[PDB]
């Protein structure tokens, strides 16, 4: 993806304040609630019967932390998102057969969570930069489909 | 199709907006225009620079329409028949652009109303905006 | 949202299907399973072999549900409540799969009813199947 | 690249029987009618007010031939779709900014048109083989988005 130097600074600054224990879990969580069909991929995650059950689920929080860690690796390697997510793409595409649309949904859900956590600090230009990043990440994960 | 709970969630959440209708609507537009530049091609005659009085006033129009949609959540096709002829028949807006704006509306609400923006309400709001989008992109007259 | 003409087109075309309901339903399913093998994962305990009796039985179930939807085109949510409680609540079907089946249904109709499958009726049927898909994929209870 | 030997054979065998002067127009025409927002991209094409106007529009049929010619070029280079549609990808993505989803819709409209013409001859295995074709074409056309 292509960020301006000002955009990269704003992205890095905000990301350094991200609660790495919760933000990922809330992102994956809201995905499973807002788009319930995504729950099918996580049968072994125990109780997902209610919104509260999903948000509070330790396996959801744990796995969401791995998702967030993937985005962190993406941010640290924006010049090579395809090579960075090559392993994950082979997993999500060849094995799990996740629809590429769901990749975009999660990226946008993360954006909502960031807005939720930072309020007015998540300005429209800040969002604009993060939309470039999540589009690049989601595109990197669907790379084995291409 | 909205549940009774969806309708309750939407009314409560959007009821918190109140006097911030124009501001939130305008902000949502600015977010869409900046995040997704191709959406600007539907507004070539518009002043789309930041702080635009035109975008500000148009944000109020969009917000009031949403408020009206909340009021007629059980009667959207008749209540929104007006905006449908505009967006589906005349403007012929690609449905993908409605997804982008809906997303930017959610982001705006999350940024301004963190206490309201629960996962359940998030879901209901998304379905509501998806519903409004379907009606405005359907030629049913 | 369907226009009066949309409703007219759907009723006239699906009426022409008649007793070929179970046949077309089964064919549409077989087209889906073969063109998009991932859809088979929703039927793990099914006999999905070519021409199997279970698939033809299921095709008739799908077709009759569609016939029911056509009769209640003005009131889909209520008429389809049960089908929306086992597609959206328990099977949590990804909406992309409904687009796949809807397509295979159109292909099946086009293959069997050449004179009926006009561009106008094509468009109306697509909207109808999209409406049914929306209802069955939504949680409104 | 995908497509099995048997799928390549089924696609080639049917395509030789295809009316290259009509199918394209029918496909583009139905795209404009079934998904009316696509009409916005063809404003200079004249009358698009009704289905009869669209299907009878000379420019729509003419452009349809061009579109179908590109599909034909794709079928002659099934192991290099992305190079075949490289130039078109730049046009549709970078210049016209056509959303990728519309690429998929046109491909499936084409599939319906093929079923409409061949009927019973358009068997499920034949359709399945063509589904991979139109998906590969849609992906190749959206390459500049990736
Ligand atoms: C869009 C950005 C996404 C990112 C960055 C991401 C990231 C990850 C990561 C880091 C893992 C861990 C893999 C490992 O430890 O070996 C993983 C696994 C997984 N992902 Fe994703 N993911 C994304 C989207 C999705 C979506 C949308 C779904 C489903 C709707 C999904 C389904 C899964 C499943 C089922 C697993 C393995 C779960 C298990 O091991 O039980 N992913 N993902
Ligand atoms: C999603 C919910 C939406 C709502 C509630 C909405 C609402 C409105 C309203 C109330 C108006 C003014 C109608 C009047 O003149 O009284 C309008 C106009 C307009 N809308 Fe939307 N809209 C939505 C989505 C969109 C999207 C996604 C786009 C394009 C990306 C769009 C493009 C336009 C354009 C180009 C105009 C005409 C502006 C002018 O020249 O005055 N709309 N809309
Ligand atoms: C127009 C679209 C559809 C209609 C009208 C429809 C209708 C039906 C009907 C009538 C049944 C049987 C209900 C019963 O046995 O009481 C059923 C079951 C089922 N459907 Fe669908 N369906 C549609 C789309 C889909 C799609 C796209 C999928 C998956 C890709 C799907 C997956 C299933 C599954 C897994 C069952 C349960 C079968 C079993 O476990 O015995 N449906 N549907
Ligand atoms: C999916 C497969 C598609 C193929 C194979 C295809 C093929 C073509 C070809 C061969 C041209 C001629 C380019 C030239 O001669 O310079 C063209 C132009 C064009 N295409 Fe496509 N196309 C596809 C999809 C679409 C879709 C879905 C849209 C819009 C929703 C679209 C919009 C256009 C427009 C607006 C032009 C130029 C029209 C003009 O000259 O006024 N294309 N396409
Ligand atoms: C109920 C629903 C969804 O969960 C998602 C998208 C559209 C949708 O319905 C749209 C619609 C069409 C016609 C009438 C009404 C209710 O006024 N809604
Ligand atoms: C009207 C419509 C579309 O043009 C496309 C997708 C969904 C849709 O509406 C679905 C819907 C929701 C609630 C009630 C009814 C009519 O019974 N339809």
């Amino acid at each position: 993806v292509h960020l301006t130097p000002e955009e990269k600074s704003a992205v890095t600054a905000l990301w350094g304040k991200v609660n790495v224990d919760e933000v990922g879990g809330e992102a994956l969580g809201r995905l499973l609630v807002v788009y319930p069909w995504t729950q099918r991929f996580f049968e072994s995650f125990g109780d997902l019967s209610t919104p509260d059950a999903v948000m509070g689920n330790p396996k959801v929080k744990a796995h969401g932390k791995k998702v967030l860690g993937a985005f962190s690796d993406g941010l640290a390697h924006l010049d090579n998102l395809k090579g960075t997510f090559a392993t994950l793409s082979e997993l999500h595409c060849d094995k799990l057969h996740v629809d590429p649309e769901n990749f975009r949904l999660l990226g946008n859900v993360l954006v909502c969570v960031l807005a939720h956590h930072f309020g007015k600090e998540f300005t429209p230009p800040v969002q604009a930069a993060y939309q470039k990043v999540v589009a690049g990440v989601a595109n990197a994960l669907a790379h084995k489909y291409h | 199709v909205l549940s009774p709970a969806d309708k309750t969630n939407v009314k409560a959440a959007w009821g918190k907006v109140g006097a911030h209708a124009g501001e939130y609507g305008a902000e949502a537009l600015e977010r869409m225009f900046l995040s997704f530049p191709t959406t600007k091609t539907y507004f070539p005659h518009f002043d789309l620079s930041h702080g635009s009085a035109q975008v500000k006033g148009h944000g109020k129009k969009v917000a009031d329409a949403l408020t009206n949609a909340v009021a007629h959540v059980d009667d959207m096709p008749n209540a929104l028949s007006a905006l449908s002829d505009l967006h589906a028949h005349k403007l012929r807006v690609d449905p993908v652009n409605f997804k982008l704006l809906s997303h930017c509306l959610l982001v705006t609400l999350a940024a301004h109303l963190p206490a309201e923006f629960t996962p359940a309400v998030h879901a209901s709001l998304d379905k509501f905006l998806a519903s409004v989008s379907t009606v405005l992109t359907s030629k049913y007259r």
